[PDB]
DNA sequence: GCATCCGTGAGTCGAGG
DNA sequence: CGTGTCAGTAGCTGTCACGGATGC
RNA sequence: CUCGA
């Protein structure tokens, strides 16, 4: 669905390609460890904040 | 044996990795001084090590006992010595 | 081997708060 | 003194030129 | 904070 919405631009195709991690429960923990470091990252502790 | 004394050190390092960063945030709101929150965390986990009853039951939340020890430490700081000088 | 980022500097004097 | 169910900053970027150590 | 040259 991301390619469906931002497909008309090549700068967004290069963004999803150069991306490091993929997954709904993966980038949610990636945000958790950069926002609230030092804490155990749970799929629902990041879903909460 | 020597591994029994090292299992106690790996147990303290375990509760550090699950409660220290969350306890620092709690003391940070009650004091507003980050350098003071670090002092409350060290003193709270030091009393956890001195009380094996809190580290015994893992089925019981040790986090709640920490927030209460830190709360009582912060209000004691808020008495006479802070009153005049701060 | 080079783009990044850190740390440095940014008029003088005076009045009352 | 003892402490024990959720219990989680404010604030904020509306500076910039410039040089060189720091770093992928 | 605000003002004077």
């Amino acid at each position: 669905q991301i390619v469906e919405r931002f497909g008309f631009s090549e700068i967004m195709r290069s963004t999803l390609e150069k991306d490091n991690t993929v997954g709904t429960d993966e980038a949610l923990l990636d945000i958790y460890r950069k926002l609230r470091p030092g804490e155990p990252p749970t799929k629902e502790s990041a879903q909460t904040l | 044996v020597s591994g029994a004394a090292a299992a106690e050190a790996a147990l303290m390092r375990a509760l550090y990795d699950e409660h220290a960063a969350v306890l620092w945030r709690y003391a940070l709101r009650l004091t507003g001084d980050a350098a003071q929150a670090e002092d409350v965390v060290q003193e709270t986990l030091l009393r956890a090590w001195q009380h094996p009853e809190v580290i015994g039951d893992t089925a019981r939340p040790a986090r709640a006992w920490l927030f209460t020890v830190a709360r009582n430490m912060i209000i004691d700081e808020r008495r006479s010595a802070r009153f005049r000088n701060v």
